[PDB]
């Protein structure tokens, strides 16, 4: 039910960045002030929620990071510095493996499926993951760092997924505004069921 | 107002409290009795179950008698005070 | 010959940091204004060296950073991001090589 455009929002993404540059993407945490639950499905459909929230660094750093930088290889590398992780994507039907087992990368996944890197979510049709980097002009190579671990009830996993889906963004020149970006992130997380 | 501000940060506590009955187990009720007379409120951040405790001191002094007592008597060996400050940023992007 | 406490130089190195704990390094880079050369050996050996610099960030990003973390096995990994690689350093021989 929750799925909306989920199925029909085509992107188009182009390499927007010089061959030896690095996109860094960081995010701060969050504290909900009030209105915490009311934000949750199905309570939300019924009546709407209210929040109040703000973001916060701790101890003077942003908790969630990204780095994405071009690829000498027609793949995606994905790196995770927190779990201390590394896994290659070639293949359209590995970079749609969510539930992967053992995989710490459902997110960074489902983020590079929605900007365009996945059939259901690119305007090009591309006949492999392979054939679309090389169209695009390089791999990808995404480097993510959670550094408060989930379920610490700081928006950790929600956050990650939006900084991943910024650093994509800014590197793919799609152009969305931060709120653009805040929808894509739920877009994802129901890509994830989460 | 900072006062009504810390009490309904409270109440949201206590609110969640009522929604989730295992938010608060009994080793984060001792950390709160610990310094509850020093806050406004608290409360603990998202689905909480434990992690992190948000405290709203009524004033600075109170503030550094929370910071003196939890240090003094700590929980757990891994206890620790977080610093947090409001990002004026938020995400931010840049390039090499 | 530049080689002075480079051999006995001893440290005692000790966890500091909790088990879910990640430390974060970062460092601008810079520009000499003046000076330049002159601290490079053995030059600034003979007469010693002289130079105005200053730390700027790029881009408004410290271009340098650099991530440490316990791990569950009793090893080294590095990673690069620039580089795009990983590496294994289990034995002394190994980390100075």
């Amino acid at each position: 039910g929750l799925l909306d455009g989920i199925s029909n929002r085509k992107s188009t993404p182009k390499l927007d960045v010089y061959s030896d540059q690095i996109v860094w993407g960081r995010s701060p945490v969050r504290i909900d002030m009030a209105g915490g639950w009311t934000d949750t499905p199905p309570y939300s459909l019924y009546s709407g929620g209210n929040v109040v929230n703000l973001a916060i660094e701790l101890n003077g750093q942003p908790p969630l990071q990204v780095y994405v930088k071009p690829c000498k290889d027609f793949h995606i590398v994905l790196r995770s510095i927190d779990m201390g992780a590394m896994e290659i994507v070639s293949t359209f039907d590995e970079l749609q493996d969510y539930k992967k087992i053992g995989s710490p990368f459902s997110i960074p996944k489902a983020a590079l499926s929605l900007a365009g890197f996945a059939p259901a979510f690119s305007a090009v049709s591309y006949a492999s993951l392979e054939e679309q980097l090389k169209d695009f002009g390089a791999g990808i190579e995404v480097t993510l760092l959670a550094a408060i671990p989930a379920g610490s009830g700081l928006g950790t996993s929600s956050i990650l997924a939006s900084t991943v889906l910024g650093a994509i963004n800014d590197f793919c020149g799609l152009a969305w505004d931060k709120n653009e970006i805040c929808q894509r992130t739920l877009v994802l997380e129901q890509l994830l069921t989460t | 107002s900072f006062v009504e501000f810390g009490r309904l940060v409270g109440k949201t506590w206590e609110q969640n409290k009522a929604l989730d009955s295992g938010t608060n187990p009994p080793a984060v009720e001792a950390i709160i009795d610990l310094i509850k007379d020093y806050t406004l409120g608290y409360k603990l951040p998202g689905a909480g179950g434990g992690g992190y405790l948000y405290m709203v001191a009524k004033d600075p002094q109170a503030a550094v008698r929370i910071r003196k007592i939890l240090t003094e008597n700590a929980p757990n060996p891994r206890a620790r005070f977080v610093e947090m400050t409001l990002s004026d940023k938020g995400f931010q992007v840049s390039r090499s």
